[PDB]
């Protein structure tokens, strides 16, 4: 399958930007959930 | 007879291992046996035998429900 | 003009789009999951309390990523962009009841997120076996809404089913029989059969459990006459079809891209490739007692099931063998799909292999429902139908969309998952064999290192879910189109666009007079 | 009981797991058989350099294809066949234990002769006496006496649970309002360790069952002591 | 006499149309596998179109299970890339 | 009970772009009005009272 | 000729057949008058789990007092 | 036609945009992602 | 004349998207009905669903009498969809004597050994079940004479056949609660109570969609929408009959004639 090119290329700054942004806003539900795990337990 | 063991055998009845119809039989013909020789006046103690594979199979609290149910008359079964 | 053709949708490439987006959203949620699990057991203890609920998690998990997201992508999503493109007809049989079915699952899930708020929980497991089910033990409501979501999934799935055998065998040209069809087409068929004829006993078995619960019927309490091992029966006849429904199409769509990208015109044993097709889809029916070699069944019966689960093993044998055989004397293409075909094959194939050290049942006396099995169906599902998911994913991208993936990404994607994967699922042979039992939240020194290795794996696959919704998006943002494509005049969806317009197969296509 | 970094199965305490260790080491080389098979085939159609995408022949090898796993699934089968008709043979059981699996603990009955029952729970991780196990500690073991087949009844009073001692090689799932039987044979004295197989409800993971294996007559010892 | 209503007079639409085209023996919605069977350079495959673009899927050997689809444009005789036999198309406008 | 069919097949076939679940004059866009309103109304009604159920009082 | 033969079979077979079924039961019900059975508490009848989600949660959705007795006994 | 039709164009959401579509599949992926982990910490907080 | 094929191409309908929330509000309305006992949420999803049943089917008769769109080749696909309903409905049946049979063939320890279950009487079937036998069997015969009365062109004939299998099938759907009335015992009764009150509760949801089914071919012959071969409706409801008709008289022969 020969693919036509990329009509809007990503620069080495667009692919950081989308993986660091994937990366961290991905892990952003864990972590935070993860770090406070401890203070939801408390049934105060 | 008068036979005297020490654990219940294996009976050819049900070589299958779902043995609560095992205990629920030799419940059933215990009291059959009761019955059965208390009217022809013969010998009650015969099926002990029966009394003790009984309780040796199927669980206390099971064997002590279906007694408060034969002693207050609500068994389901055919004695 | 978004409420009338999205809310109101009326034809299969955007329903199977709509398919896509909450098969999407049910796999991160079932990642998520996924990861509670990991993060809870990469540590010995308790690092949620009391694990009623990581049995909630466990249930969660189960279901989303069974019947939310593999039947929703693969049955619902690629059969339905796919099969009337296959077959050359113009939309689906019943695109009515076909949107139905879509827009009744996202209730399902919802009843699914409610059931796991209410504070009863689903604590009862992937089965929702009674009496653990029962209000006994489950006094509240999240069970029933579970169920309730097994009601609304099963409804989606038979109108599914309908739709989707009324459209293979009705579409056709009229000149083709019925074994001239491609192989997804025939495995879908297989599977919506298996569909109809499975989850009406599904549907018996939930209404069943519903009417004790809340009916006060005492179809699976001892002390009111009834029997568990009843619903393990029904449950069990529908959970091999669950199986074979889950991998058929995974079975199509392989064997599509391996046709595809070793250059051949044919899968080899095409004959043969349908005859074991239905005859897997025959024998699922009456294989269901595997899953019950230890709830006391009788001996000649436990002896007749392995010796049928042998004789189901034997064509999808003829399955392996001839995908090999297909893969034999052609140029392999090295696109990401093949690498996700060959995982597949391979993985399946050590699967498949655990499923007959299983399937003895003198070794199921002693294996069963510990991580062995875990290892099992981890190695046939969650390398099976997700490999088969993503080879179909990258494959046919630039036919869903219009924009191509980059190999390199794509290799990098399968990559961290294969390694991730492998690292995740081969350590619970060893816990399975030293004996550590199904959904435990704390563990010992004999497993403990082996259940950190596979928390490590399980974090890398998180990596690698990473990688892919970064390809995803790296694929919205390039946006470059498609030149041409290879085997278009043997594939028939290729050829008509990429992406196909709205209103595909206004002009029938002339079937051979003959 | 398993130790750390364990590859294969808990070692065998009854002849009938030293069969199925058996028998297990050949369906392990049956898969060993086939993976290399298979990765074998896999690494000669990605190495290979010719091609052959012709009009292709199918009905020559399949035949072969058809009889060989066939064989081998047969091979399989009748040692599993063999197994599974001598778990029942003809039983002479010695004695009869019944467990009842309450909910997420467990109770046995020696029941034979002079009725005995007790409790079984699991030792917690701060309660525990220095030098034990973590999750598998019971505040009471239950006590068999070796080179003996005892009948053991298992059922369940609430919700299913599942007797599972992997050491002795057990497992059967306890039903209310079905007691299941099993023999449990042992060449070994000496503690074995398995747990509760079935989900149970909010302390599944906190029923495990343990076997102290014992002489004869410290067997009726113990059972005449313990009133 | 005639009690029930008869499709006939009844049904119109779609439906109504294909019967006529039933009873005057003649099928342009493809209801039916085409005519002509003969793929020569001088006579090939008729294929009937509304536009001048249509796709046509050719078994072009006895019993082959798998199809080889190909499109038609308005003009010369294109033939099955796999075996030759020639298709040229028809506008119909119907 | 007189035939009255060939004349509502042809309120049927206007091209006129309403749609066919809208043809039948304005009683069943009334009809769609009320079942629109009233499944979303009575689904916002019922993720209401699971939320309620979800956080008790 | 089929449509006049199941004309026949309705008329002279299907409608004469259903009276007959019809006078059994009006016959038998005239005539039959139950002796309501004594009251037995047995444990596996009359089971409750759970109320109903109607009524009091103790009445069936078909209670009918003069047949159908409570845990308890009858209602009379 | 009726419908418009293209590459990229048969999407429910917009892809012109990519930092717009980032950010909207970013809080929908988001979501996905953190429900569980929510319903994990409501019990928490309920029990 | 823009499709060129004979398949039917569907408008964009809401009354899916509808159907399904209507699933959902009738779903959690039984959910709040078992356990925070609100009548209302359930009222309103059963409003929904058969209001969207009602006009999905008007639009379904709309596309199809009213402009024809149910050419011959969709209506060999609606045949076997049709089929493939009944058979599903079949093996949910099916399902239902599975669980009849395990309870049946094994009685366990708890109800005595014994089919039926100490405790009650269960009602002879020499009678009223006879009675039910007999309406169905008479309403299957009439259906197959009001088919053919279609296939003769004799609509007063099948107007009063239609009329006479609607009156047998609601004097039995009567009778059917009549007896639910008078019978000794109820579904929260023994496994013998639970498993048959199911089996014929379930049989009797159906047999009144089959008899709401009837009334909308009936009305829809009134106002003479079928013809003498295009007649799907009362195709279907010959076939949805008839499988009323044969679950009945396997319900009939197991229940009241194995151990009885
Ligand atoms: C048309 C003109 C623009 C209309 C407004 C667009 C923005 C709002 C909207 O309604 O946006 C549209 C909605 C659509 O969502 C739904 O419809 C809900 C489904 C549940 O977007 C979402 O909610 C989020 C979607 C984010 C990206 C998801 C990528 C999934 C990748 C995997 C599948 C690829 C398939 C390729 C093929
Ligand atoms: C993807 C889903 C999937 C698939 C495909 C399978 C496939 C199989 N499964 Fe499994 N199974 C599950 C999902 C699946 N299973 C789940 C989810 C459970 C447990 C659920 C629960 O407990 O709640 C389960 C449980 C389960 C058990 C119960 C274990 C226990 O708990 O005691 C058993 C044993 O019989 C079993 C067997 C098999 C067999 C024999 C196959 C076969 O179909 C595999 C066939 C594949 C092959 C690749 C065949 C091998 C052939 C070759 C390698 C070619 C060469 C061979 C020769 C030359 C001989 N499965
Ligand atoms: C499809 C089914 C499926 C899949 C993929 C998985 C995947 C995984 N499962 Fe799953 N699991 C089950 C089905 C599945 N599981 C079932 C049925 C049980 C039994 C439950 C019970 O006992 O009741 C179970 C049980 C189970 C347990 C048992 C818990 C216990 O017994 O204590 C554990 C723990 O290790 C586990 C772990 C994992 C891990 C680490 C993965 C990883 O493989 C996760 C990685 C996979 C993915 C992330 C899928 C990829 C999805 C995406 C990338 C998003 C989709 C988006 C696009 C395609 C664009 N699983
Ligand atoms: C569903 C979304 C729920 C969002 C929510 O309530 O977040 C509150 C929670 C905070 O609830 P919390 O109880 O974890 O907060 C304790 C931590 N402090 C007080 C420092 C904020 O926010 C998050 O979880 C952050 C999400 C970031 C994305
Ligand atoms: C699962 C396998 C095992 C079980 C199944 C297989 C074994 C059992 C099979 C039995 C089949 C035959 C049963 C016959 C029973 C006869 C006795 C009986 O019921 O007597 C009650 C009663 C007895 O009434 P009677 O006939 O004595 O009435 C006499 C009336 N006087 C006194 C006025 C003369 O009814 C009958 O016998 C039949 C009544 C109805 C007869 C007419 C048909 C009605 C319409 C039927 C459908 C027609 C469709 C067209
Ligand atoms: C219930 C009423 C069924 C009426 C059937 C006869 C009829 O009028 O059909 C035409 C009608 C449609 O009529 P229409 O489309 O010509 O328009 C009626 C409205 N007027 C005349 C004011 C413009 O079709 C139906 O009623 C479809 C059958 C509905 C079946 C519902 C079953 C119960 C709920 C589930
Ligand atoms: C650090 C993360 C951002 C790196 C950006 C970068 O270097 O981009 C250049 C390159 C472009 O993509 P490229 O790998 O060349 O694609 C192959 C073409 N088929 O992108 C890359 O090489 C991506 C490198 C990612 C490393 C992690
Ligand atoms: C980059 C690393 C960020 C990091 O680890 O931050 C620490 C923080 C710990 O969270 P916590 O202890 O709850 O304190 C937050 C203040 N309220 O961590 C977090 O809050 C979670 C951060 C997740 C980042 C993923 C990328
Ligand atoms: C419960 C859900 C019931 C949904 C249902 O039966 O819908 C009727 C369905 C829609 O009609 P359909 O054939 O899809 O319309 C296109 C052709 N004009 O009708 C059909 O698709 C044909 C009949 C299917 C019956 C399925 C019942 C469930
Ligand atoms: C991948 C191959 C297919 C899947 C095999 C699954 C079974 C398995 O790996 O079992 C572990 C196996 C046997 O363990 P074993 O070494 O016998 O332990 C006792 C003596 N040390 O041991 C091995 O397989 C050896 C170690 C892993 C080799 C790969
Ligand atoms: C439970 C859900 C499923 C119930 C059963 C659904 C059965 C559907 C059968 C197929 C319906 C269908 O699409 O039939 C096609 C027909 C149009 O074709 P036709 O009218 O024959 O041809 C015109 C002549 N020129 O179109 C029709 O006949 C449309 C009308 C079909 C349905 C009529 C109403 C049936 C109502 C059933 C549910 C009732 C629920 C409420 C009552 C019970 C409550 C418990
Ligand atoms: Cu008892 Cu798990
Ligand atoms: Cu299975
Ligand atoms: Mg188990
Ligand atoms: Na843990
Ligand atoms: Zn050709």
């Amino acid at each position: 399958v020969h693919s036509k090119p990329a009509r809007e290329q990503l620069g080495v700054l667009d692919i950081t930007i989308g993986l660091t942004s994937c990366f961290v806003c991905c892990l952003l539900p864990a972590g935070w959930v993860l770090s406070h795990l401890e203070s939801y337990k408390k049934r105060e | 007879k008068i036979k005297n063991y020490k654990t219940a055998p294996f009976d050819s009845r049900f070589p299958n291992q779902n043995q609560t119809k095992n205990c629920w039989q030799n419940y059933l013909d215990f009291h059959r046996c009761e019955k059965a020789m208390t009217a022809k006046g013969g010998d009650v103690s015969v099926c002990e035998w029966y009394r003790r594979v009984y309780k040796s199979l199927c669980p206390v609290s099971w064997v002590s429900a279906w007694d408060d149910r034969i002693a207050e008359g609500t068994f389901p079964g055919k004695i | 003009m978004f409420i009338n053709r999205w809310l109101f949708s009326t034809n299969h490439k955007d329903i199977g789009t709509l398919y896509l987006l909450f098969g999407a959203w049910a796999g991160m949620v079932g990642t998520a999951l996924s990861i509670l699990i990991r993060a809870e057991l990469g540590q010995p203890g308790a690092l949620l309390g009391d694990d009623q609920i990581y049995n909630v998690i466990v249930t969660a998990h189960a279901f989303v990523m069974i019947f939310f997201m593999v039947m929703p992508m693969m049955i619902g999503g690629f059969g339905n962009w796919l099969v009337p493109l296959m077959i050359g007809a113009p939309d689906m049989a019943f695109p009515r009841m076909n949107n139905m079915s879509f827009w009744l699952l996202p209730p399902s899930f919802l009843l699914l997120l409610a059931s796991s708020m209410v504070e009863a929980g689903a604590g009862t497991g992937w089965t929702v076996y009674p009496p653990l089910a029962g209000n006994l033990a489950h006094a509240g409501a999240s069970v029933d809404l579970t169920i309730f979501s097994l009601h609304l999934a099963g409804v989606s799935s038979i109108l599914g089913a309908i739709n989707f055998i009324t459209t293979i065998i009705n579409m056709k040209p009229p000149a083709m029989t019925q074994y001239q069809t491609p192989l997804f087409v025939w495995s879908v068929l297989i599977t919506a059969v298996l569909l109809l004829l499975s989850l009406p006993v599904l549907a018996a078995g939930i209404t069943m459990l519903l009417t004790d619960r809340n009916l006060n019927t005492t179809f699976f309490d001892p002390a009111g006459g009834g029997d568990p091992i009843l619903y393990q029966h029904l449950f069990w006849f529908f959970g091999h079809p669950e199986v074979y429904i889950l991998i058929l199409p995974g079975f199509g769509i392989i064997s599509h891209v391996v046709t595809y990208y070793s250059g051949k015109k044919e899968p080899f044993g095409y004959m043969g490739m349908v005859w074991a097709m239905m005859s897997i889809g025959f024998l699922g029916f009456i294989v269901w007692a595997h899953h019950m070699f230890t709830v006391g069944l009788d001996v000649d019966t436990r002896a007749y099931f392995t010796s049928a689960t042998m004789i189901i093993a034997i064509p999808t044998g003829v399955k392996v063998f001839s995908w090999l055989a297909t893969l034999h004397g052609g140029n392999i293409k090295w696109s990401p799909a093949m690498l996700w075909a060959l995982g597949f094959i391979f993985l399946f194939t050590v699967g498949g292999l655990t499923g007959i050290v299983l399937s003895n049942s003198s070794l199921d006396i002693v294996l069963h429902d510990t991580y062995y099995v875990v290892a099992h169906f981890h190695y046939v599902l969650s390398m099976g139908a997700v490999f088969a998911i993503m080879a179909g994913f990258v494959h046919w991208f630039p036919l869903f969309s219009g924009f191509t993936l980059d190999d390199t990404w794509a290799k990098a994607h399968f990559a961290i998952m294969f390694v991730g994967v492998n690292m995740t699922f081969f350590p619970q042979h060893f816990l399975g064999l030293s004996g550590m039992p199904r959904r435990y939240s704390d563990y010992p020194d004999a497993y403990t290192t082996w259940n950190t290795v596979s928390s490590m794996g399980s974090f890398i696959s998180l990596t690698a879910v990473l990688i892919m919704i970064f390809m995803i998006w790296e694929a919205f943002a390039s946006k470059r189109e498609v030149m041409s494509v290879s085997y278009a005049s043997t594939n028939l969806e290729w050829l008509h666009g990429c992406p196909p317009p709205y209103h595909t197969f206004e002009e029938p296509t002339y079937v051979k007079v003959k | 009981m398993a130790y750390p970094f364990q590859l294969g199965l808990q070692d065998a305490t009854s002849p009938i797991m030293e069969e199925l260790m058996n028998f297990h080491d050949h369906t392990l080389m049956i898969v060993f058989l086939i993976s290399s098979l298979v990765l074998y085939i896999i690494s000669l159609m990605l190495t290979t350099k010719l091609t052959h995408t012709s009009t292709m022949d199918a009905q020559e090898v399949e035949t072969i294809w058809t009889i060989l796993p066939a064989v081998i699934l047969i091979m399989i089968a009748l040692p599993s066949l063999r197994i599974l008709y001598m778990m029942d043979e003809i039983n002479n059981p010695v004695l009869t234990v019944k467990t009842m699996g309450h909910q997420w603990y467990w109770s046995y009955e020696y029941t034979d002769y002079e009725d005995l029952c007790f409790d079984s729970y699991m030792i917690p991780t701060n309660d525990l006496k220095p030098g034990e196990l973590r999750l598998l500690e019971v505040d009471n073991r239950v006590v068999l006496p070796m080179e003996l087949p005892i009948r053991m009844l298992i059922s369940s009073e609430d919700v299913l649970h599942s007797w599972a001692v992997p050491s002795l090689g057990l497992k059967t799932d306890a039903i209310p309002g079905r007691l299941n039987q099993a023999t449990v044979t042992s060449n070994r004295p000496g503690l074995f360790y398995g747990q509760c197989s079935e989900i149970c409800g909010s302390n599944h993971s906190f029923m495990p069952i343990v076997l102290e294996m014992v002489p004869l007559k410290y067997f009726e010892n113990w059972s005449a002591s313990m009133i | 006499g005639g009690g029930v209503p008869t499709d006939e007079e009844q049904a119109t639409g779609l439906e109504r149309e294909i019967m006529i085209a039933a009873q005057k023996g003649l099928d342009p919605y493809n209801m039916l596998p085409p005519k002509a069977a003969s793929g020569t350079k001088e006579d090939p495959n008729l294929v009937p179109s509304i536009s001048n673009k249509r796709i046509v899927g050719c078994i072009c050997e006895e019993d082959n299970c798998t199809v080889i689809w190909f499109w038609l444009h308005k003009g010369e005789s294109q033939r099955c890339p796999n075996c030759g036999t020639h298709y040229k198309l028809v506008p119909h406008q119907m | 009970f007189e035939n009255k069919v060939p004349e509502k097949q042809k309120l049927f076939q206007e091209d006129n772009g309403m749609p066919v679940h809208l043809k039948g004059g304005a009683s069943d866009a009334l009809l769609y009005r009320a079942t629109m309103a009233l499944t979303l109304g009575g689904t916002a009604y019922a993720i209401y009272l699971l939320a309620m159920a979800a956080f008790p009082k | 000729g089929s449509a006049r033969m199941w004309k026949a079979l309705t008329y002279f077979v299907a409608l004469p057949g259903v009276g007959v079924s019809m006078l059994n039961v009006f016959l038998k019900s005239r005539h039959e008058e139950h002796e309501r059975p004594p009251f037995v508490a047995y444990p596996h009848l009359r089971i409750r789990t759970k109320p109903f989600p109607w009524g009091d949660g103790n009445h069936t959705l078909f209670h009918n007092p003069h047949v159908n007795p409570l845990p308890t006994g009858y209602e009379d | 036609s009726h419908y418009e039709e293209g590459p990229g164009k048969n999407l429910p959401f917009s892809v012109e945009n990519k930092w717009r579509l980032l950010a909207m599949m970013t809080v929908y992926f988001g979501s996905g992602f953190a429900a569980p982990f929510f319903i994990v910490r409501h019990q928490l907080l309920k029990k | 004349t823009h499709q060129t094929h004979a398949y039917h191409m569907v408008n964009p309908s809401p009354w899916p998207l509808t159907g399904a929330f209507s699933a959902l509000l009738l779903t959690s309305g039984l959910v709040m009905w078992f356990h925070y006992n609100s009548i209302t949420l359930l009222t309103l999803g059963l409003l929904t669903n058969i209001l969207t049943m009602y006009q999905w089917w008007r639009d379904v008769i709309r596309e199809g009498t009213y402009q024809g769109h149910h050419t011959p080749i969709v209506q060999k696909g609606l045949r076997y969809g049709m089929i493939l309903f009944i058979v599903s409905e079949v093996f949910f049946f099916a399902g239902f004597f599975w669980a009849f049979y395990h309870s049946s063939l094994v009685p366990t320890h708890d109800l005595g050994g014994c089919w039926p279950p100490t405790g009650i009487s269960p009602l002879n079937p020499l009678e009223v079940p006879l009675l039910n036998t007999s309406v169905l069997l008479a309403s299957g015969v009439s259906i197959t004479w009001a088919h053919h009365s279609l296939m003769e062109g004799k609509r007063n004939h099948m107007n009063q056949a239609l009329l006479i299998t609607i009156m047998l099938g609601l004097y039995f759907t009567i009778l059917q609660a009549s007896e639910y009335f008078e019978t000794s015992f109820s579904i929260s009764d023994g496994i013998y109570g639970s498993t048959f009150f199911m089996a014929t509760g379930f049989h009797g949801l159906h047999v009144i969609i089959g008899s709401t089914f009837l009334i909308v071919c009936l009305l829809r012959q009134l106002k003479f929408h079928f013809t003498s071969k295009h007649h799907f409706g009362f195709e279907a409801a010959a076939w949805y009959w008839h499988f009323v008709d044969v679950v009945w008289l396997f319900l009939y022969v197991s229940i009241y004639w194995w151990g009885s």
